[PDB]
């Protein structure tokens, strides 16, 4: 098992290198490297993080010829597995970001949350169709995603207002929290991952 | 939906975990990383951290906490006391805080909220509020409330959401470390002033005194003594606040 994770796009990313590298524990063969850069080989499991604004982490992806390399994930079925503000590069545009376009490769763009306490702050409940476990996660975005309900993995209601939470589609896999921060629950999420990778 | 929250606060010196009533015989109560990882297990859901440590020192100490922390905890943390400028913000976030507490940094210069929150965002500034009564109104104090600023608690919520802060940490002088409850009738003041979230912080002393901020319009309530001691389970605590109408996060087997 190798796994990377892309250390570019901007926010702290080393919180999730860390709860990986403590979920990645109780497994054999699995290493951990900081995808800097385009590799000459292909992990087996890739993570897509960061935090911060959408034009960004595209302009770091691009800026650091990561996009062709992340893509080339995709197409030999290794899975891809954006983490908050990367879950949302997985998509084509962002209010964010008008003009900008993402990696594109989950059918979606990203609307504001319709919101009057704009960021979305807090522990919340996340649903899931299967797999994860049910329970409550750390959020802090103040955008979400629009994907048709085919790849809608995880859903979160705020204020009324009910989002995807995760998203899927085949080997990507997209998740809007930060499970580094969402104590035991978020260890066994990252876990999860890691376990549905041992198979391809 | 949203959780309130449970917060535990770990006041820290030079690297290590203090407990007492004042500098007095201010002691040594443990290490503050394995507190944390130890909070997190019994389902705390944020930590914040403040210092006190010396002061020639205070810059460096703090550096060294927040990475001890950093690679260690599974929680979201705040940390705060001491932090004058944008500077070291920036820094303590960088090195892996999640978010900063300033507060008298913060009502001498209302335009360092913003210079944290122009880069790195509302969610990274937390204003703490340290307030008591003054002559029938609600003071703000500095200096860890050793100075009555003559800001009316009134117009400073409302400024401080203005100038961009994404959270209010609010003490009350008046039942902080008393053990008697907290101060719900501050918290009531100040709820419908601003539409900032709000930590409750100080006087709690059992679990009715939590469903008493939160009815007061509390986002949020910290503690220290309480968790501590033990004297309050915190799993105990949230199936309480759940039993009667408080939306909180429950783990769960």
């Amino acid at each position: 098992m190798r796994i990377g994770i892309i250390s570019v796009g901007p926010g702290n990313i080393m919180n999730l290198y860390r709860g990986v590298k403590r979920a990645s524990e109780n497994f054999e063969d699995v290493s951990i490297e900081l995808v800097e850069s385009p590799r000459n080989d292909l992990y087996d499991l890739l993570f897509i993080p960061g935090v911060g604004h959408f034009g960004e982490g595209m302009r770091r992806l691009r800026e650091n010829d990561l996009i062709d390399f992340v893509r080339k994930h995709v197409e030999d079925e290794r899975y891809v597995v954006g983490v908050c503000l990367g879950m949302q590069l997985l998509f084509e545009e962002s209010e964010e970001a008008p003009g900008v376009k993402g990696l594109s490769l989950i059918e979606g763009n990203v609307v504001k949350l319709r919101s009057r306490r704009l960021p979305h702050m807090g522990w919340n409940e996340v649903i899931f169709k299967d797999t994860f476990p049910n329970g409550y996660y750390y959020f802090v975005h103040t955008y979400r995603a629009v994907c048709e309900e085919e790849h809608v993995l995880g859903t979160t209601e705020y204020d009324g207002e009910i989002f995807p939470s995760a998203v899927r589609k085949g080997r990507i896999l997209g998740f809007q929290f930060h499970p580094e921060k969402s104590s035991k629950i978020g260890r066994k999420l990252l876990e999860k991952v890691i376990e549905c990778s041992l198979s391809r | 939906m949203l959780a309130k929250r449970i917060i535990a606060c770990l006041n820290v010196k030079d690297g290590r975990v203090v407990k007492g009533t004042n500098f007095e015989n201010l002691r040594d109560s443990g290490d503050p990383v394995e507190l944390g990882k130890f909070y997190s297990e019994i389902g705390i859901d944020e930590l914040v951290f403040l210092d006190i440590t010396a002061s020639v020192e205070k810059r460096k100490t703090m550096l060294e906490l927040v990475e001890k922390v950093a690679e260690q905890i599974d929680i979201p943390f705040t940390v705060g006391g001491g932090i004058h400028d944008f500077e070291t913000a920036s820094e303590l976030i960088l090195r892996g805080a999640d978010k900063v507490s300033i507060n008298t940094a913060a009502v001498e210069n209302p335009s360092l909220i913003t210079q944290i929150a122009q880069t790195f965002g509302s969610q990274a500034v937390v204003v703490a509020i340290d307030a008591k009564r003054v002559d029938g109104e609600f003071m703000v104090f500095t200096y860890s409330g050793k100075k009555n600023t003559g800001i009316l608690l009134r117009d400073w919520v409302v400024e401080v959401e203005k100038r961009g802060a994404g959270e209010i940490l609010l003490t009350s002088i008046d039942r902080d470390g008393t053990k008697s409850g907290y101060d719900t009738e501050m918290i009531r003041f100040v709820r419908p002033l601003t539409t900032l979230p709000i930590i409750a912080s100080g006087g709690a002393g059992k679990m009715e005194h939590f469903l008493e901020a939160f009815l007061a319009g509390a986002d949020a309530a910290l503690a220290a003594s309480v968790f501590h001691f033990r004297e309050i389970d915190v799993r105990e605590l949230k199936e309480y606040l759940k039993k009667h109408g408080v939306n909180v996060r429950l783990e769960g087997l």
